[PDB]
């Protein structure tokens, strides 16, 4: 279904069957970017005390850096110097240990994507990359492609200056729906100091179950939007008149 | 003007040790604190034990039982060798 | 059409990655200029027209700092054996009475 | 040889220890073996302290000895931590230690 | 000039600070105002100690030897600036 | 008829507390002593006030120790001492690690 | 030997001491602590003793072995 290839093929813009109208992303690249970040100053390395043996594999050993371990008990990801070195299980953004994910149509609503098989809880599923834009760039950007007539913004705010745009190029984590019962969650990784975004999951979804998270509510103009999942409490519409952000 | 210490001393034990490695200033400062501390409580100990025994002298015995009431067992023991040898090697050069 | 934001931490992490920050550096925590100020007031009140080496400050600083450290070691000790997760005064005034402080 | 210490085949000033045995209101006289001893006592003390200090500083990959290593040696080893119980270290900082308690399960 | 509140000086911020290298993890409200008092009550001691030896040394200036002598008198020694 | 269990104590709390008499019988505590000092040295002799001082200092360590051990255990909202109060009462002191 | 320190006799230490409910386990714990305590002042007042070459350990040995250990006591010659 899903076929990437850089030949673009006859598609106007659904992203079905044929997905190769934008350009794909690998890794969220930066505009303005300097040496003022607690990059390599303080977080120089944050090892985490294991005394693994990496001597005894397939015969009554265990995985090293587990949940016992305290940087992945920390939302972090132990580095290049891990006292395991390459089996350290932590590094999951660097060795792109995704999982198997596919995007066709499942509802009038839009695409979305369905589990293959079956997907243990906590387990890294696709990441979110895009365009990182700037403080007097979103404010424009914004209006110019608010008057575009598009439905989909793909907007998402890291820090309370820092949105990220996968609009012009956006990986495959861009199709998911959304509804009130989110079996997925977010979560906001320091991986050598930059910080990052990533999706795991909460049950036992089984082998061809939706995965969506919880958006979070919020308007930016005077229209609203509602959603079509009708899950037990499908609220769709904004909680209130808000306007903070 | 002059002032005292054992800043040479300790490089050049250092370099016995670990040739190959330096000393801060800061770290420097505190060896010498150490330093006079330790030289301070052994003497008030031997000058203590020379008074409660009617002496008017300290020699190398009050010395050596002032370390074994202030180090701990291992490090007291290997001291007192470390200051017997010293003094045996002194007496016959 | 709106901005959403990814999760929120739960409580007590960022308590933790302070914990390993703090003693993993050496760097002194409480802020240098106060300080001086708190000093000179309480010397001052001892006698007045009192002047100082920067270097007596600094070590005045330091011991006041170790002490603290210790203290609070000390009382977070306290509260675990008193089956709790947060200090509470309660427990400085054990620490320090057992101590022998007045 | 000239010097005391070479006598006794030390690197520390006898002569300036049995100075300040002297120049220290210890007893009314020293003894020949005293500065000696202490000397020697002193050379092993600093011998030990310094052997830990520069494996530490090793383990953080740096050429040079700071009061870090210096606490982190002391702290570490038992005996060396009771000789200095009761004594503070200038940006000593203290051992990376968290309760049991306090981490999540 | 004078010196007032500078007991205030120590901000909540720094004294949270201190317990993470204490390694306390949650600070009841109250703790703040116990320890600015533990403070003033150790600096006080320290500082009286120090500056009678400053006195009869008839000096108007403290210098850290003071200092590092009060210190060693309360049992609380210090490395790292001279003695 | 019978004492609800817990008064008896206080009873003998407000008696001890009033005298000043050793607590350990002597010759127990003298023999111990002995044992002990054996393993440092071999033939050796105790002055009679030196084992009195030894049992002196001793109790009134015990004491004092004792009285920390109860102040943790209120602290625990507790009544009984229990070992882990003397431990953590010692290990506030320094004296245990 | 060290058990002479007879439970009861615990139990009157701690009476003195303001304790009103006692443990089992306390019993050995305080008779290890006082174990502990008694090795301490003995052996530094061996040590005096040696140093004086004398068989008999003296009281004054005891009073500087305290006073040594930050426990000063009265009523022995100080
Ligand atoms: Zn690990
Ligand atoms: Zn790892
Ligand atoms: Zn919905």
């Amino acid at each position: 279904d899903d076929f990437r290839d850089p030949q673009r093929w006859k598609e106007c813009a659904k992203q079905g069957k044929m997905p190769c109208y934008f350009d794909l992303i690998e890794e969220n690249v930066y505009l303005t970017e300097r040496k003022k970040n607690k990059s390599h100053r303080d977080i120089k390395r944050m090892q985490c005390e294991c005394t693994p043996l990496s001597k005894d594999e397939r015969a009554q050993g265990e995985i090293a850096c587990g949940e016992d371990c305290l940087n992945r008990l920390l939302m972090i990801e132990c580095s290049s110097r891990c006292p395991n070195g390459d089996y350290c299980s932590n590094r999951r953004f660097q060795r792109k240990q995704h999982a198997d994910v596919e995007v066709i149509l499942t509802e009038k609503k839009g695409w979305g994507l369905r589990a293959a098989k079956d997907l243990p809880s906590n387990t890294f599923v696709l990441e979110y990359c895009g365009e990182v834009l700037d403080h007097k760039e979103f404010k424009a950007r914004v209006k110019e492609y608010a008057r575009n007539k598009n439905i989909h913004y793909y907007f998402m705010a890291l820090k309370n200056d820092e949105i990220i745009d996968a609009t012009q190029k956006g990986n495959c984590s861009r199709f998911m729906n959304h509804s009130c019962e989110p079996n997925c969650e977010t979560q906001k990784w320091t991986v050598n100091g930059q910080l990052r975004v990533g999706f795991f999951t909460t049950k036992l979804v089984p082998s061809g179950s939706e995965l969506t998270f919880d958006y979070q509510f919020q308007r930016y103009g005077k229209e609203a939007q509602k959603c079509f999942c009708g899950s037990a409490n499908c609220r769709g519409y904004l909680g209130g008149e808000n306007r903070v952000s | 003007t002059r002032k005292e210490s054992y800043a040479i001393y300790v490089y050049k034990v250092l370099k016995q040790v670990h040739p190959d490695t330096g000393i801060s200033s800061k770290a420097m400062s505190i060896m010498n604190s150490f330093v006079n501390d330790v030289f301070e409580r052994i003497a008030g100990e031997a000058s203590r034990l020379a008074h409660y025994n009617k002496r008017s002298t300290i020699t190398s015995r009050e010395i050596q039982t002032a370390v074994r009431l202030l180090l701990p067992g291992e490090l007291a023991k290997h001291a007192v060798s470390e200051g017997t040898k010293a003094v045996t090697k002194y007496t016959s050069a | 059409g709106g901005v959403m934001k990814p999760h929120r931490y739960r409580p007590g992490t960022v308590a933790l990655r302070e914990i390993r920050r703090y003693q993993k550096s050496t760097e002194l925590l409480i802020r240098k200029l106060p300080f001086q100020r708190l000093v000179r007031e309480i010397a001052q009140d001892f006698k007045t027209d009192l002047r100082f080496q920067s270097s007596a400050v600094m070590a005045l600083q330091e011991a006041s700092e170790a002490y603290l450290v210790a203290l609070f070691e000390d009382t977070n000790l306290c509260a675990i054996h008193a089956k709790r997760v947060t200090i509470m005064p309660k427990d400085i005034q054990l620490a320090r009475r057992i101590r022998g402080e007045r | 040889a000239k010097t005391r210490s070479s006598r006794a085949g030390l690197q520390f000033p006898v002569g300036r220890v049995h100075r300040l045995l002297r120049k220290g209101n210890y007893a009314e006289r020293v003894g020949a073996g005293a500065p000696v001893y202490l000397a020697a006592v002193l050379e092993y003390l600093t011998a030990e302290i310094l052997e830990l200090a520069g494996n530490a500083a090793r383990d953080n990959k740096k050429t040079r000895i700071i009061p870090r290593h210096l606490q982190l040696a002391v702290r570490n080893d038992e005996e060396l931590n009771k000789l200095l119980g009761r004594v503070t270290i200038a940006q000593g900082g203290v051992l990376p230690n968290i309760q049991s308690v306090l981490l999540p399960k | 000039k004078v010196l007032r509140d500078n007991i205030q000086g120590i901000t909540k911020p720094a004294i949270r600070r201190l317990a993470r290298r204490g390694g306390v993890k949650r600070i009841s409200g109250l703790i703040y105002e116990e320890t600015r008092g533990v403070l003033k009550v150790f600096l006080e001691n320290v500082i009286r100690d120090a500056v009678t030896y400053t006195e009869h040394a008839k000096r108007k200036t403290v210098t850290a030897m003071d200092v590092v002598y009060a210190l060693k008198r309360q049992g609380r020694t210090l490395y790292g600036f001279g003695g």
